């Protein structure tokens, strides 16, 4: 099939701001391009088609150019509501759909408040452990968690996953799981997790024992 | 006027084969292109194929041919789709599309169709608490809040005080572990003072397996 | 003698047809009354007015190999004929003959449970239907095959072969026995 | 009368070979045809002449002339370089690439016998096309033939010069295509709207005439009968034709719905519902092909019909009657349909007496 590549892959950005988003087609495929807007937990919105043609109930502000190859979207004065995630689309025969655009938010740099859960009562009379790992309220996005049990960093065996961006403080939050089981927990007695963020001088390890 | 709408979520073992519908509504039918889409959970959209009602042509991506059939029962005016030799990584929500206008793109959508392909059937939560380290003679807000493990599929939605508390919640996007079986976790930031008092009650709701679980937590 | 090919009621059978060479050419295939039923124009197909209209399509992806084949599908016992494959100056004929066959079971009360196996042949014909119990015990049988009273062994998977024309088609019957005789 | 005169008589032979071209094309029109004649084309005739063989027979065959495998080629080969389709589907291939929309006009081609050989040509009126010719001649070139690609209807063809006229391989043959010729030419008037419009009158009469054509050749005691393409796929079912680089599909069962020599307001102007597509089938080989959406709401074409495409049904049933239905899809059909009087030969040394 012929490739759609657009780029970034994320970008933030703060209201009022314009930004550039571009397409760009392995295959001429003339003007025939399509750009949504879609939000997370609903169903992508047409924006434009065409490549130029903007979509009927949607703002001025709005503006795609570009014939051929090479397409770009592009947002004037940067609102509130337009911050979510936009794809390209072939449209003259087939419908590829480009990797995706992330227009984020943006705002200061907030230290993770970190906290640490061991496995509670019932979770042991089941014969298998997970301790729980939470970073909370931060920025950015990016964060790099790691496990030390009895100071052993091990890997493959936890899970992490990041919140939405908070509709009012605009932060996110994350939280680690160790998975055990149910004698691999008990023939040790000091876990932790050192997290490293930029919004921290130094690396902040939280343990229990 | 014009519409969309799609079947019910669908739980499907691995080499199974899967086929929804979407019954539509608001002009003619068969003068039309319809298009099927997937996304698979917190990833990018991803087309699948298209048909010419009339002719029934149809045209796929190269990730599904020979393994995927898009039909259109003219007479009822509804689109169905299959997929043969189901695997792990087609877990994904299925929409279709149409293009009433002829603009060359997707106009009208589905609500979506959540397809949950594992090895695992349908099994409702174990909520194991998550109760507060150090309580009322250190900080001033501590976290606090339910786990919910081993369950499949989707959707799972937490409330909390029956819907009274929602300032500081926070419920986290589910994670599929090497079981098969998703797990989420909700939490809520409070005052370390109104412990003591307080009682906080999470409401999980296990739509799949019918299941309705309610829990307490405390530092006592 | 002509080529017979034998086919199952509801199934799908395929009659071939080969040129001498590798290459897309006009084909056309007819039955005994000369009826227009399948062919190209070009790299086009087209359908005649027969009654296997809407069941009859080859597929073109081989004919670049000189394949030309007449696919039926949900045979019935009526699209029983000869059909002529018209291929650069050859006409290769084909008798095609579709069997057919039925099981209604009738339980009584003071009476026991009853079997009979009924077989739908073609116009002019001389089949032999051999139908084989679960446990070995085969039964002959001409155009219906019965079983007055069933036993608790019969309870399972039944073969009925056909025999015709010195070659044979296979049923498969999955018989349930709901009452059986028992001495008190 | 004493003075005995020595003739140098001409001597040639059926041969074939690799012919040229000559067109009127314009090396400033960016229509695909103009472009394609221009860079593969002479120039033109301007007064075309024949030389008359006087009191010379020899025998035709127009559905064995190696002059039609040529065209075919070439018309293949406009395509390629022309109608870029979006998508290409063939032997499990998938293909993509741009697809511009381009102007899109026949444009009438002369196949013109290289030094060496020469071109025949029957100048009998009504000729079938095989056999005999009593009334031959000489030519460098054929006449005006435009490549219209299509089934069913036959356009911007060449009349018959006395009455209307059929072709066929072997009438008997049922399998076998009717290539039919008119004497007096039906306008279809086409439109991006989605219908055709044909002359309900005129129509009529011109079925008249090919029914009793048909009837001559089915025994004159025959039931003629008109009926909708009998089955296929939509380039063959539909009256499909190119027109402004668009494919259009229209439905032709109003056209082929008629009883004659039966026994046995009042619609104007037949209208014909119409509908282009971007998924068609090929013609050139097997596969499918998929084209981009319209531009410009303004489609009109208007075009000739002047010849048919039928089949005959038959069977050892029909007695007392005859069904036709509308066919083609073997483009060579159309090539038959305007090269069936010409023959290329070979020209060799001469025969004293
Ligand atoms: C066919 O056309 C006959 C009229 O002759 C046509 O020839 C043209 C070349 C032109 O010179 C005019 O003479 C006419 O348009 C018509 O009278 C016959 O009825 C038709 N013959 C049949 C019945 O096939
Ligand atoms: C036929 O042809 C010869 C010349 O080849 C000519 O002399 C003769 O007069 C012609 N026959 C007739 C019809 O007069
Ligand atoms: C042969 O055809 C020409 C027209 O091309 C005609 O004028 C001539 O009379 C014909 N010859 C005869 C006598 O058949
Ligand atoms: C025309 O075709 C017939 C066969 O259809 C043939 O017998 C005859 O010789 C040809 N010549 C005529 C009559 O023009
Ligand atoms: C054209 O047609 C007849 C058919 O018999 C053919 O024999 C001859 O070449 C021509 N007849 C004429 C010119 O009268
Ligand atoms: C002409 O068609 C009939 C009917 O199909 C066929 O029997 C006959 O062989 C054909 N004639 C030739 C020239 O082969
Ligand atoms: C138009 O053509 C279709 C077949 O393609 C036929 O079934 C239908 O009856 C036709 N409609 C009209 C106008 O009669
Ligand atoms: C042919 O088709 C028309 C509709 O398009 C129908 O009304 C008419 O009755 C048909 N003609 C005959 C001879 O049955
Ligand atoms: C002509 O009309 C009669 C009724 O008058 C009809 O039965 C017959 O089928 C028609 N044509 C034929 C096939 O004789
Ligand atoms: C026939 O010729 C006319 C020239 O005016 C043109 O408009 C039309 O497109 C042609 N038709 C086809 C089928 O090419
Ligand atoms: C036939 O149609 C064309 C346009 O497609 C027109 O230019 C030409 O004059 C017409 N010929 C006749 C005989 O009217």
């Amino acid at each position: 099939d012929i490739q759609m590549t657009q780029s970034p892959s994320s970008v933030s950005a703060s209201v009022g701001d314009r930004v550039t988003i571009t397409c760009r087609a392995s295959q001429d495929i003339s003007t025939w391009l399509a750009w949504y807007q879609q939000k997370p937990g609903k169903a992508p919105k047409l924006l434009i088609y065409a490549a130029s043609t903007l979509q009927s109930g949607v703002p001025s502000r709005f503006s795609g150019s570009g014939s051929g190859t090479d397409f770009s979207l592009t947002i004037n004065s940067l609102q509130p509501e337009d911050f979510a995630t936009y794809y390209c689309q072939q449209a003259n025969s087939f419908f590829t759909f480009g990797g995706g655009t992330k227009v984020e938010i943006k705002r200061t740099v907030a230290a993770p408040s970190v906290f640490i859960f061991p496995p509670s009562d019932e979770q042991l009379k089941s014969g298998t452990a997970s301790v729980v790992c939470l970073l909370n309220n931060f920025y950015p996005r990016e964060a790099k968690v790691q496990w030390k049990v009895d100071n052993a960093l091990q890997s493959g065996n936890s899970q992490e996953s990041v919140t939405e961006q908070d509709s009012k403080d605009s932060t996110y939050s994350l939280s680690s799981t160790l998975t055990l089981s149910k004698a691999d927990y008990e023939k040790h007695k000091l876990y932790a997790c050192e997290v490293t963020h930029q919004g921290l001088s130094s690396p902040v390890t939280k343990s229990f024992n | 006027e014009v519409q969309l709408v799609q079947s019910g979520a669908e739980v499907k073992k691995p080499g199974a084969t899967v086929k929804i519908s979407c019954k539509a509504s608001g002009y003619t039918f068969s003068d039309f292109y319809m298009y099927w889409v997937r996304q698979a959970p917190g990833k990018g959209l991803e087309w699948m194929g298209l048909i010419d009602p009339e002719d029934a042509d149809t045209m796929y991506a190269e990730k599904f041919r020979g393994r995927v059939t898009i039909t259109a029962d003219t007479s009822t005016d509804t689109g169905y789709l299959e997929l043969s030799s189901l695997r792990s990584e087609d877990t994904a929500v299925y929409y279709c599309a149409a293009d009433p206008w002829e603009l060359n793109a997707f106009n009208v959508w589905g609500q979506g169709t959540l397809v949950s392909v594992s090895s695992a059937s349908t099994k409702g939560p174990s909520v194991f608490p998550l109760a507060p380290s150090s309580k009322s003679t250190s900080g001033g807000t501590a976290a606090l809040g339910c786990l919910v493990k081993d369950y499949f599929p989707e959707p799972v939605t937490v409330s909390w005080n029956s819907g009274a508390l929602t300032s500081g919640v926070h419920t986290f996007p589910a994670v599929l572990q090497s079981s098969g079986l998703y797990s989420l976790s909700s939490v809520v930031t409070v005052p370390s003072s109104s412990l003591g008092t307080q009682t906080y009650i999470c409401n999980v709701n296990h739509k799949p397996s019918n299941t309705k679980v309610d829990k307490k937590v405390e530092p006592k | 003698m002509k080529k017979v090919v034998l086919g199952k009621k509801g199934d799908t059978v395929e009659l071939t047809c080969t040129a001498s060479q590798k290459k897309s050419i006009q084909f056309h295939w007819k039955n005994s009354n000369q009826i227009k039923i399948l062919g190209n124009q070009g790299s086009f197909l087209t359908k005649g007015p027969s009654k296997l209209n809407d069941r009859a399509d080859s597929r073109r992806s081989l004919w670049d190999q000189g394949n030309f084949p007449l696919i039926i599908k949900n045979l019935k016992i009526e699209d029983s004929d000869t059909y002529i494959c018209e291929v650069e100056d050859q006409k290769e004929e084909v008798q095609l003959l579709v069997f057919g066959l039925t099981a209604n079971s009738d339980t009584h009360l003071l009476q026991g449970q009853s079997l009979t196996l009924t077989l739908e042949s073609p116009p002019g014909s001389s089949p032999s239907v051999q139908c084989r119990s679960p446990r070995g015990k085969n039964i002959q049988g001409g155009k219906t095959l019965s079983v007055s009273q069933l036993e608790l062994q019969d309870s399972g998977t039944w073969t009925c072969t056909v025999l015709q024309n010195q070659k044979k088609v296979e049923f498969k019957i999955d018989i349930v026995v709901l009452a059986f005789q028992k001495a008190s | 009368l004493w003075v005995t005169v020595y003739y140098g008589v001409p001597v040639w032979k059926e041969a074939t070979t690799t012919l040229f071209c000559a067109s009127d094309a314009k090396a400033y029109d960016t229509e695909v045809h103009n472009v394609w004649a221009t860079h593969a084309c002479v120039p033109t005739d301007p007064n075309p002449q024949e030389v008359v063989l006087v009191n010379v027979t020899e025998n035709f065959n127009m559905w064995k002339n190696d002059m039609v495998e040529q065209m075919h080629e070439d018309i293949i080969s406009l395509w390629d370089q022309s109608l870029k389709p979006c998508v290409k589907l063939t032997g499990g291939s998938v293909i993509t690439q741009a697809c511009p929309k381009v102007s899109f006009e026949p444009i009438p081609i002369h196949y013109c016998a290289p030094a060496g050989f020469a071109i025949l040509k029957c100048n009998n009126k009504t000729f079938n096309g095989t056999g005999p010719c009593t009334n031959v001649s000489t030519v460098q070139c054929t006449h005006g033939i435009r490549p219209v690609v299509s089934s069913q209807l036959l356009l911007n063809g060449s009349l018959a010069e006395e009455e209307v006229v059929i072709r066929s391989v072997n009438f008997t043959d049922n399998a076998k295509t009717i290539i039919v010729q008119l004497n007096t030419s039906v306008e279809i008037n086409c439109t991006g709207a989605g219908h055709c419009n044909i002359a309900r009158a005129k129509w009529n009469n011109t079925l008249k005439q090919i029914a009793s054509k048909l009837r001559e050749q089915f025994g004159n005691n025959k039931t003629i009968i008109f009926k909708q393409s009998s089955g296929g796929d939509p380039e063959i079912v539909t009256h499909w034709f190119n027109c402004g680089g668009e494919f259009f599909y229209c439905n032709s069962t109003q056209l082929f719905n008629s009883t004659w020599f039966n026994s046995t307001e009042g619609s104007d102007t037949i209208t014909l519902p119409c509908r282009i597509k971007q998924i068609i089938n090929m013609w050139q080989k097997v596969g499918k092909a998929m084209y981009a959406p319209p531009i410009s709401g303004q489609i009109r074409c208007s075009s000739n019909i002047t010849g048919l495409l039928l089949t005959r049904d038959g069977g050892n049933s029909n007695n007392e009657s005859e069904i036709f239905r509308p066919g083609g899809g073997d483009m060579r059909d159309n090539w038959r349909s305007e090269l069936y009087k010409y023959k290329v030969v070979k020209i060799e040394p001469l025969g004293v007496a």
